[PDB]
């Protein structure tokens, strides 16, 4: 339940009117909480192939996660190659994957129940290892205010006036959008 | 993404990213 | 305590789509340009014969200038004339250039990436203090505890001053009479 | 066994094939020369009318290195500069579809 | 040019990455519509900028080292025979029984800009008998020391 | 105020006056460039540096269309001429009928400006593609 | 020296608040002026020859840049034909040209009315450059303070540039 | 795709569930196979004041360069 | 004869000071006419038909209601026809 303990000295400004400022005062006190179904792909990925655009089938491109309790193999459909490696990672990382999204998170290193070869090896072998299953369903939960909501309404993006702070004095018809929105919403 | 990160020209073909903790040791397939 | 490095050689080549191929005292490699990036290096018209002085977190292009190498080829040449860097090009220290609460508030809020064309845009759009709010407050809070938990930074206070408060209006007394309440 | 006991780089331009090697050389020695030129100032000035700081400044021409494949290459690109192709192109049958080489068989 | 390149040296002083490109739109993931981000990165590539120089200056501004003979006691009255030898034809040898001076001697050499070789610890394995070649052979050498 | 002087006419014919290659290399070496023009009643040919050849390459004359070319600042400029404006049905060619007056001329421009136009000129920044 | 006046009413502004814009006033006065050396080439060109192909991308040069003491055909290198072939260049002409920009110094006509110099090519001096608190502060805080040097378009100069440019004055003046 | 004639352009309902599969993974939506006829034809009543038209006018709507 | 409907409450206004608001309303009370000529051609149902590029031969069918003719064209035009790249079956 966050709060908003303010004192009402503050309430001038030079980019929102005392208005626009009571009004984003009184939606952000009210606040409503959003349950996403989103998926997962977790298990050690201990390797990543990624094969041409065969004409026969546009995409064999081989990944074998696989978690503690089992051992799988996937495939990958032309679209999460440059998913993985956004940002420059190697396999072997678990992937908190959304469907929806297109941004596939990696967590680091993962483990295998194998022991590799017969001289000596199995050095460097210290992370955690996947646990949960292969896929289950995640409704994660996530609570944002009017302010978030009322920001991406009036621009496409919204987290650099949610940062920077020069949201705009946004107006009417969007509360009005956004109240049916959520009372539908909580009915639905 | 991060803009301007560290990048030397390392492979970085959108359609070609293999890695592994190498238990095999090989590379995606190729003629 | 953050970490910086810098690429800085002779470049050797060059190929669009990116390659630049600098060429230190005895190290000789080619880093991929973004873009962006790639945009910054032909502004700054290098070519065989230039030394670049590019930071590596930052990503920002600084031509160092004409190579010293190549100072037989006008007896008069306007470029000044810079011999090839040493160590790799990729050089590393270690820095102790600290940060106010406020730097790092203007870090994220606009940045400063500099040399780079859309590094210009990001300080051309919104060049000025924008009206930091309590949300940036509180992630700027948590990173702020973050890197200090890391274990090298730490925290020093100082001290502020105001002189003839007499004259200040009856509205900033008030709120800094809510505002010396906290934490 | 000169070879096995005895076991920096510059930048050079090259010019060839069209080239207007270019001069603006107030070609004046030692003083009376120009008056001499003067007079090819001259006679191209009342003969074609229909019916010591001498001159303006000049300039001069070259070519290196002989490289000539119909009169001036100067002159070559200059008759292009008459009427333009298209409209050659419209006034004829598009002459430069036409080629001498492939001999017919 | 002159007003805009000697004082290019402050920097600002902190910087956050990836909130430029999130800016400008584009991007790898924006919400914004992606028709551009490709005509946007070639605009970038040749759209003409006047701000180049104070764009790019704005870093250090790398300073150059001085101090290498201009104090040097016992060294100040050297050139005044070794520069009047020069002029007039007269080689020299300098002879040294310390390390410390065959290690500064170096640095007055790359000043002062003579061309010179050392019969010193200050050679490569491949540069012993044509170095002594070298030194045997007439050239424009004027500085050698053992 | 000032003055500039003017060549008009139209250009009658355009040749080049060839010397032998004096410096390194042989063969064409034009000495200078004389190039005749016709107005109304005053029909003149200028003599003129060599390396009016480039306005020439420049402007793409053609022939006797528009001539603008001084003594000492040289190079043509052009803005045809309506004699041949019967020759196409319809197109997007300029004509213009001959010249008036003799081959060369002086104008006169007589502007009082503001000094505030001067300081305005200097700080509002016009352009292109410049940022 | 620089020497800077205001009035009893300019000390508003919208721009800069009264704080800001006082303080300017106060900035302006103070100045540094920093030396450096200058070099130079002087003489006539009185010959010129360039090897230039046309529609081409490949050009060599030789300008003999003289006075009335010695004959001299001087260089240029890679860019420096276009710095020195940017206007009209003759074979009579007194030309001064720098080494380090190659910048184009029109001395005067031969005639068509200059006599041709003596002395020596090449000669080095000293300049010195003033420059005042304010435009130090303003020249390196941001990137499009240039414009701000003539359109003003600056506010509130972020104080960490001005203790940074405080420092590197009262060290260059320890130096 | 959803091609409303009025303007030739695209509306994109996604891709296919027929030729799917193509993939043991899929971050682009496959997308429930278009329900009823091709040649989809409908009427749309809307309710909306005159401010909303202003505000819409006055700013612009497309545009592709900077 | 546009009349000026403004009341005594829409004169201090934020970014226009009252004097040149005042000054802006009778420069718009203000009546005037203009009257400019321009040409045309009407009913160029072409059917372009040459005989690759260059466009040699350049001339153009044109056919309208009252003249069906051929119009000869020049270096505007033999390369302005294959601007606007159409069917040429149309007016």
């Amino acid at each position: 339940v966050p709060f908003t303990a303010i004192a009402g000295s503050e309430i001038f400004s030079l980019e929102l009117s005392k208005t626009e400022a009571l009004t984003q005062a009184f939606r952000k006190s009210i606040g409503i909480k959003i349950k996403e179904e989103t998926e997962l792909i977790e298990g050690e990925v201990v390797e990543i192939q990624i094969d041409r655009s065969i004409t026969g089938g546009h995409k064999q491109g081989k990944l074998t996660i696989k978690t503690t309790d089992m051992e799988t193999i996937y495939e990958l459909g032309n679209k999460m190659i440059d998913g993985l490696t956004k940002e420059k990672v190697l396999a072997g990382d678990v992937i908190s994957i959304d469907k929806a999204s297109g941004k596939i998170t990696k967590l680091g290193r993962s483990f295998a129940r194998s022991r590799d070869y017969d001289a000596m090896g199995a050095d460097t072998r210290f992370v955690q290892c996947p646990e949960g299953e292969l896929q289950k369903r995640k409704t994660v939960v996530h609570t944002v205010s009017l302010h978030e909501i009322d920001v991406i309404n009036s621009r496409t993006q919204g987290f650099l006036a949610l940062f920077t702070g020069d949201t705009g004095e946004i107006r009417s018809e969007v509360r009005d959008q956004i109240n049916t929105k959520v009372a539908e919403w909580k009915e639905e | 993404k991060a803009l301007v990160e560290e990048i030397d020209k390392k492979t970085y073909n959108p359609d070609i990213y293999f890695t592994s903790l190498d238990p095999q040791a090989r590379r995606y397939t190729s003629k | 305590k953050e970490t910086k490095e810098v690429y800085e050689g002779e470049v050797t080549e060059l190929t669009p789509e990116v390659i630049v191929g600098l060429k230190s005292a005895k190290g000789t490699k080619t880093l991929r340009l973004d873009p962006t990036i790639y945009e910054s290096i032909q502004r700054e018209k290098v070519s065989i014969g230039d030394v670049i002085y590019i930071e590596a977190n930052t990503g920002a292009v600084k031509r160092v200038g004409r190579s010293d190498a190549y100072a037989t080829e006008f007896d008069l040449e306007t470029e000044e004339y810079v011999p090839l860097p040493k160590g790799e090009v990729h050089k590393k220290k270690e820095i102790v250039q600290d940060v106010t609460l406020h730097d790092l508030d203007v870090a994220n809020a606009r940045p400063q990436g500099g040399q780079d064309v859309i590094s210009m845009m990001g300080q051309l759009l919104k060049p000025k203090k924008t009206e930091i709010t309590e949300k940036l407050r509180q992630e700027v809070n948590k990173v702020v505890a973050k890197y200090i938990d890391q274990g090298v930074a730490e925290l020093i206070p100082g001290v502020l001053f105001i002189d003839e408060v007499n004259m200040l209006d009856i509205e900033i007394f008030t709120y800094l009479n809510k505002a010396l309440e906290s934490n | 066994k000169k070879e096995n006991r005895l076991a920096k780089q510059k930048f050079q331009p090259n010019e060839t094939i069209l080239q207007f090697l270019s001069t603006a050389w107030l070609m004046t020695p030692a003083m009376e020369l120009e008056d001499r030129k003067y007079w090819q100032e001259q006679l191209n000035k009342r003969d074609k009318k229909k019916k010591e700081g001498p001159e303006q400044l000049t300039s001069r021409n070259f070519v290196t290195l002989y490289d000539f494949p119909n009169a001036p290459p100067n002159l070559k690109d200059f008759n292009t500069n008459l009427f333009g192709d298209r409209w050659s192109y419209t006034n004829g049958l598009s002459a430069t579809q036409r080629p001498q080489d492939m001999k017919t068989v | 040019r002159k007003i805009i390149d000697t004082f290019a040296v402050l920097t600002p002083s902190a910087v956050s990455l990836d909130m430029r490109k999130l800016a400008l739109g584009l991007n790898d993931d924006s919400s914004v519509g992606e028709n551009t981000r490709l005509k946007v990165m070639q605009n970038c590539f040749e759209v003409s900028n006047p701000l180049h120089q104070l764009q790019t200056k704005l870093t250090i501004a790398f300073p150059d080292k001085s101090l290498l003979q201009y104090d040097c006691g016992k060294l100040q009255k050297l050139a005044i025979l070794l520069q009047q030898l020069k002029d007039n034809g007269h080689r020299a040898l300098i002879f040294t029984q310390m390390t410390k001076v065959l290690d500064v001697l170096e640095q007055f050499l790359n000043y002062h800009g003579y061309l010179y070789m050392r019969l010193d610890g200050a050679t490569k394995i491949e540069d012993r008998q044509i170095l002594t070649e070298r030194f045997n052979t007439d050239s424009r050498i004027t500085v050698f020391i053992l | 105020k000032e003055t500039k002087e003017v060549y008009e006419g139209e250009v009658t014919e355009l040749t080049p006056e060839d010397a032998e290659n004096p410096l390194g290399g042989y063969g064409k070496t034009i000495s200078h460039v004389i190039v005749g023009l016709k107005s109304a009643k005053g029909t003149k040919t200028l003599r003129l540096d060599p390396t009016i050849y480039e306005s020439i390459q420049r402007e793409k004359v053609s022939i006797g269309d528009v001539i603008y070319i001084e003594a000492n600042t040289g190079a043509v400029k052009r803005v045809r001429s309506d004699a041949y404006a019967t020759e196409f049905d319809l197109e997007t060619e300029e004509y213009v009928p001959l010249p008036k007056g003799e081959v060369h001329k002086k104008k006169e421009i007589v502007q009082d400006v503001t000094l505030h136009d001067l300081d305005v000129a200097n700080a509002r920044p016009q352009g292109g593609q410049d940022v």
